[PDB]
DNA sequence: CTCGTGCCTGGTGTCTTGAATCC
RNA sequence: CCCGGUGUCUUGGGUG
DNA sequence: GGATTACACCCAAGACACCAGGCACGAG
């Protein structure tokens, strides 16, 4: 490489957010009884607001 | 209609009712004490 | 055999007084 | 012998 | 007196007290 490189060992610290936590998809699911809309939350298989 | 105010389950078996259909029984017992008392012991005090 | 006493359940239910600035 | 769904109201901490 | 404090997502932890009646158990 023309330009040299810093290089080093470095403290780094793994964080509790994870990409499979979430990512979340919904096509069709369950309903709210009341709305008769989609539902709140990944948990519930949730819709997006 | 019951649309407005469903009934949930809390856990399991076990339904509580919407705030709009305790409300509607408050008035509905309410409502019939009214019948009981104009007619009789109605002294305007116990009306009012 | 008959009375005294504690536990479970349902209908009912209310009150000793004790955060800030725009129109 | 098909179809087949389950929760409501608040509190506390985050993420951007 | 009322009116309001940008939008979206996830996690975990709590849900009704008091008195009258019957029924079951223990003692004389």
């Amino acid at each position: 490489l023309m330009a040299q490189v810093f290089f080093g060992p470095t403290y780094y610290q793994r964080l509790r957010h994870m990409v499979d936590d979430k990512i979340h998809a919904r096509a069709r699911g369950p309903v709210q009884v009341l709305t008769r809309q989609p539902v709140e939350g990944r948990s519930r298989d949730g819709g997006l607001r | 209609p019951p649309q407005v105010r469903p009934s949930i389950a809390m856990d399991e078996t076990t339904q509580g009712q919407d705030d709009l259909t305790h409300k509607l029984s408050d008035i509905l017992k309410a409502n019939i004490n009214v019948q009981k008392l104009e007619m009789d012991g109605s002294p305007q005090h116990i009306i009012n």
